[PDB]
């Protein structure tokens, strides 16, 4: 997810599918 | 069963607007057309 190159460089990864315990964070649905 | 496909590749996404904003939106709906009538989607309740 990336608010565009024209405006900013920071990214942010989302992975789709995992509880993120085996890898800010936020865990959702 | 979702949890003997999802391990060949198979991903069920989850929707943007879940249950509760969908119940949400049909609570407005029907405020609006109990109350305004026709008026709440033409212009201003
Ligand atoms: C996912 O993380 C939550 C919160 O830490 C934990 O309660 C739960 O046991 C985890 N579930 C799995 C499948 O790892």
């Amino acid at each position: 997810i990336t608010p565009g190159t024209n405006t900013s460089n920071q990214v942010a990864v989302l992975y789709q599918g995992v509880n993120c315990t085996e890898v800010n964070v936020f865990q959702t649905r | 069963l979702i949890c003997a496909q999802k391990f060949k590749g198979l991903t069920v996404l989850p929707p943007l607007l879940t249950d509760e904003m969908i119940a949400q939106y049909t609570s407005a709906l029907l405020a609006g057309t109990i109350t305004s009538g026709w008026t709440f989607g033409a212009g201003p309740a």
